[PDB]
């Protein structure tokens, strides 16, 4: 666990988020970089790792306290409750990040909102996103068969404009001192026009 | 030759966006993309009065018959009088800074005139285009050219408006500048078509060649013309027993040899001449014999 | 000497192989250039291929 | 504008940011792209192939990235 | 890949006689040879509304960034309704006669 | 006209003397070079 170096526990997998757009800039209050401007596409997995969201937005920051429009901004984290939203495959909250997500921007004039249903496992995966004319394209190996390491085009996004800057969207889990669990790292590799 | 024809059925392209509304500058044109769905280019063909057309390895009847797996629409207002200056080739402004036509994919290039009765179409005040978009260097101006089907870097400059001839408008490194002139008479667009074909199943169909005419059954032992998920050729079928969730099966040749169709059977491909004769000839007694 | 030309014949046809190879790149087979350069830089791509 | 929800009412919860604990030495745990087992490949649309070697000019990541 | 641009200077080539004064006829057309100058086609070609081009074996846009040998121009007044005579192959009196 | 020796009608936008081959000789370049493209790499001899 990266929060107590002594203690150990069992890995488990976890998801990544990403905010993806044409322009960057800097937050005005804190003067931090890493803002998105205009309209700007966000991934975002949800539903106790059965969901993952993606639309196309801009975010408008809000001033209240430890958030994007505020002085006392570090970071957007998202967060999740373990023991409410997660606690039966039955009632999953499938609007958690999405809920944590909003009290950092505002959203404004969305194009789309998209989603799709992921079941829940432990095997490996992997996950890819390019662009051409057509739009931009989600890959995954979980679309025909887990236990391969092929991925697999699973959906067309209508972002035309040419993307420039993506950024990883940190996650932090607000789980039970009994629990405390630990997370696996992920790891990304840049494509290149090869033979 | 009999026939065979096999078509998922699918919902109806949205063409609302384009019908409505009023159209944007060249330098913002909007872009549609259409998979998984049908389309009555009658329909649409007859809202339009077309004065000109070019395709590249296509024709227009045929994207009225056929199958693709994915199809594009770019389309903006624009003059009919400056059509030279969207031709392949061109030294004007507008290929430079306002639209290239990428020719990478089979492409139609259309022009036509509004009807008056037209109504849902909105006319703009004036036609514009910009003519330089550049960034302040020491040796001068350092110009920025379109990409093939892209958008101009300084789009988001040219989004504050124009409202004279030869307006400039920079924020700092960038600097853009635009043309303006009325709108008179009906109103004038252009759309860049673009298809792509898959060897797998074509999810993109017109209307026309929506049909299931699939009595294969009874034209098992003929050689057929078949056209299958936007698959077409001529063989015959024959009936047969037996990877992944595909429908069509290919040798390591990318020959067509197995079908899986909508009835449940199995069939094999084959060519309509496949079975090899030979003649034995005598010349002494001019019989001949048949292997 | 019959057997001592055939060893300049021999040569010579060594040498023939390699300049038909070398000289078949300066044709332009009908094309506006002999070189890819040239062609790119003085046509556009819907007549470049 | 479609509807995105409800709109987040309240504040943000704090966080810390400590890049040393997570970029240090001791939670570095490398993993190269490995082509033997096609790590990171894309398969191409369209159609499969079976029993076949072909050459591909495409998207794809660096042997041992 | 980097890059490796060497080019000599000279004047500029000398257009004025095309932009001043009555184009001729177009059985009596002017003829402009240039050799050795260089030209700003941008300038050249704001003055005019272009409604129509044809090229063989180049293209416009090529036209305006490759060196040439030489640059013959020919030019007359004609009316743009009349363009299908000047077309290769025509068997009207302006290629027979003019 | 296009001719195997020194093109010199060029038009101004072409007009450049960016003539940085010293830094660029152990690499393959585009080079124009009077009228003349093509790409290569450029090795100090003596002649
Ligand atoms: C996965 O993604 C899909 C598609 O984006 C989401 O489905 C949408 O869900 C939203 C709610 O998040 C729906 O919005 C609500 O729609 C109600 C009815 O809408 C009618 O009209 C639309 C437009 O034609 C049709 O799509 C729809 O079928 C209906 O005919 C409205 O009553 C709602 O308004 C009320 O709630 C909002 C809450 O924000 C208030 O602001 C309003 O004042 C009002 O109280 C609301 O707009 C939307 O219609 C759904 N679309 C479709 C196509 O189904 C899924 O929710 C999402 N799944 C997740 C995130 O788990
Ligand atoms: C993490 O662990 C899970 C759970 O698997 C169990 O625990 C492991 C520690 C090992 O001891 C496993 O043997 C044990 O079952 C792994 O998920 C499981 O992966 C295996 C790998 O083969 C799957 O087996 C397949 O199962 C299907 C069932 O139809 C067959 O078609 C296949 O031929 C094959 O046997 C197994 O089903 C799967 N279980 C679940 C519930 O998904 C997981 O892969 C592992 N993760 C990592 C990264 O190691
Ligand atoms: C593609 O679109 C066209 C135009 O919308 C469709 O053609 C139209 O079809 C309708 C319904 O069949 C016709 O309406 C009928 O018209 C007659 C005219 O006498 C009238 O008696 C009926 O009561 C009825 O209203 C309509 O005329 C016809 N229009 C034209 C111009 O042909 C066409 O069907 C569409 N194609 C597909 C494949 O869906
Ligand atoms: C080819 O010819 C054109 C047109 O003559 C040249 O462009 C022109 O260049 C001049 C001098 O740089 C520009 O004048 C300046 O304009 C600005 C406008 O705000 C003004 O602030 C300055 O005081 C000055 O007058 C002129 O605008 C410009 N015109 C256009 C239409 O771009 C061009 O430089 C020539 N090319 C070459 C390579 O010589
Ligand atoms: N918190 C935490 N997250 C991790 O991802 C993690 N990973 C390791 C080791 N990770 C790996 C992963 C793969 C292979 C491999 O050989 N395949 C080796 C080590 C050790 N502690 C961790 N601890
Ligand atoms: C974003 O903020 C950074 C600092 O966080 C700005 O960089 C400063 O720029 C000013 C003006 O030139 C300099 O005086 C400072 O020294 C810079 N600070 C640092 C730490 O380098 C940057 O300009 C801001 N960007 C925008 C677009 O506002
Ligand atoms: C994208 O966002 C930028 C920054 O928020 C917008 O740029 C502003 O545009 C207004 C209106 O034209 C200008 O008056 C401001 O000076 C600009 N601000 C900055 C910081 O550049 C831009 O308008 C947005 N893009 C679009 C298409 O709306
Ligand atoms: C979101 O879209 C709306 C509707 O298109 C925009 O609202 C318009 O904004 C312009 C520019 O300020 C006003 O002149 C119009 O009157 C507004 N229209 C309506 C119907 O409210 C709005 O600007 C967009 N929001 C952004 C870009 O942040
Ligand atoms: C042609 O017939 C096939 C086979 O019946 C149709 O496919 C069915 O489509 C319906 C909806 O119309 C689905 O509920 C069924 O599941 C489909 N069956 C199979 C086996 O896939 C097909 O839609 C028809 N195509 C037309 C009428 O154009
Ligand atoms: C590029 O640089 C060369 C080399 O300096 C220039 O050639 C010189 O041109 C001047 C006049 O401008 C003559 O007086 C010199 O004799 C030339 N030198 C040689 C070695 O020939 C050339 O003009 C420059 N080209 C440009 C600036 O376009
Ligand atoms: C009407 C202009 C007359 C030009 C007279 C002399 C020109 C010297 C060289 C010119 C290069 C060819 C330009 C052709 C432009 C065609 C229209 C376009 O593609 O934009
Ligand atoms: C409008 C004329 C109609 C002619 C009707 C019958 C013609 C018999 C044969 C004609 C030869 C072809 C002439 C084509 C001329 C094209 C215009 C031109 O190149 O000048
Ligand atoms: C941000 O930078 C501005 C100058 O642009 C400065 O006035 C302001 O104090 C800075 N804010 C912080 C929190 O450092
Ligand atoms: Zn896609
Ligand atoms: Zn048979
Ligand atoms: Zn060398």
């Amino acid at each position: 666990t990266i929060i107590s170096q002594s203690t150990n526990r069992p890995i488990k997998k976890i998801y990544p988020a990403f905010m993806l757009g044409h322009s960057v800039g800097n937050y005005t209050p804190t003067n931090i970089t890493g803002r998105y401007l205009n309209h700007t596409l966000v991934i975002l997995p949800d539903g106790c790792g059965t969901l993952v969201h993606a639309f196309y937005c801009i975010l408008q920051p809000r001033t209240q306290a430890y958030c994007a429009g505020a002085s006392t901004f570090t970071s957007v984290t998202v967060w999740d409750t373990p023991a409410s939203d997660c606690a039966n495959s039955q009632s999953y909250n499938r609007l958690a990040n999405l809920n944590a997500f909003k009290l950092y921007f505002d959203l404004i004039n969305c194009t789309f909102r998209y989603n799709y249903t992921i079941t829940e496992d432990e095997n490996a995966e992997w996950f890819g996103i390019t662009q051409d004319t057509q739009g931009v394209h989600l890959y995954s190996s979980r679309k025909e068969n887990v236990f391969r390491n092929n991925m697999f085009h699973f959906a067309t996004l209508p972002v035309y404009q040419k993307i420039l800057y993506y950024t990883v969207i940190p996650r932090s889990i607000r789980s039970p001192f009994n629990d405390r669990k630990a997370w696996a790292a992920f790891y990304i590799y840049k494509l290149h026009p090869l033979t | 030759r009999g026939e065979f024809i096999e078509q998922a059925t699918t919902q109806e392209c949205d063409f609302t966006p384009m019908l409505t509304g009023t159209p944007p500058p060249i330098y913002n044109f909007k872009r549609l993309v259409f998979t998984n769905c049908n389309y009555n280019l009658t329909k649409l063909l007859s809202l339009f009065q077309v004065s000109e057309f070019s395709c590249h390895q296509v024709s227009p009847s045929s994207l009225a018959t056929g199958c693709y797996s994915s199809l594009t629409v770019d389309y903006f207002a624009y003059s009919t009088d400056m059509s030279s200056y969207l031709q392949p080739g061109s030294a004007g402004e507008i290929v430079q800074f306002n639209y290239k036509q990428d020719f990478s994919n089979p492409t139609c290039r259309v022009l036509a005139t509004v009807p008056q009765n037209l109504t849902t179409i909105t006319k703009p005040s004036n036609y514009a285009y910009l003519t330089e978009c550049y960034k302040t260097s020491a040796y001068g101006k350092n110009y920025l050219y379109n990409a093939p089907g892209g958008y101009t870097p300084c789009l988001s400059l040219a989004s504050r408006g124009f409202s004279t001839k030869y307006q400039s408008h920079s924020d700092g490194e960038l600097t853009t500048t635009g043309y303006i002139y009325p709108v008179t008479g009906n109103l004038q667009m252009a759309f860049i078509i673009s298809v792509q074909y898959g060897t797998d199943t074509n999810s993109v169909c017109p209307m026309q060649a929506l049909r299931n005419d699939t009595s294969i059954e009874d034209k098992l032992d003929v050689c057929v013309e078949y056209s299958l998920h936007g698959i077409t050729g001529r063989g015959v079928f024959h009936n047969c027993t037996s990877l992944r969730n595909q429908r069509f099966v290919y040798d390591t040749f990318d020959n067509l040899v197995g079908y899986h169709s909508y009835n449940g059977n199995y069939y094999c491909v084959r060519p309509c001449v496949s079975v090899p004769v030979s003649v034995i000839y005598d010349k002494v007694s001019n019989s001949h014999a048949t292997l | 000497n019959l057997a001592f030309n055939k060893v300049q014949d021999a040569v010579n046809a060594n040498a023939m192989a390699l300049s038909k190879l070398a000289a078949e790149l300066s044709n332009t087979f009908g094309a506006i250039s002999s070189s890819i350069s040239d062609i790119l830089a003085r046509l556009d791509p819907p007549e470049q291929e | 504008s479609v509807d995105m929800g409800t709109t987040g009412s309240g504040n943000c919860i704090e966080s810390q940011v400590q890049p040393d604990f997570f970029e240090t030495a001791r939670n570095t745990w490398p993993l190269s792209i490995d082509t033997s087992k096609a790590e990171g490949v894309i398969y191409p649309n369209g159609k499969s192939y079976s029993n076949i070697t072909l050459t591909y000019t495409g998207l794809y990541p660096k042997a041992n990235d």
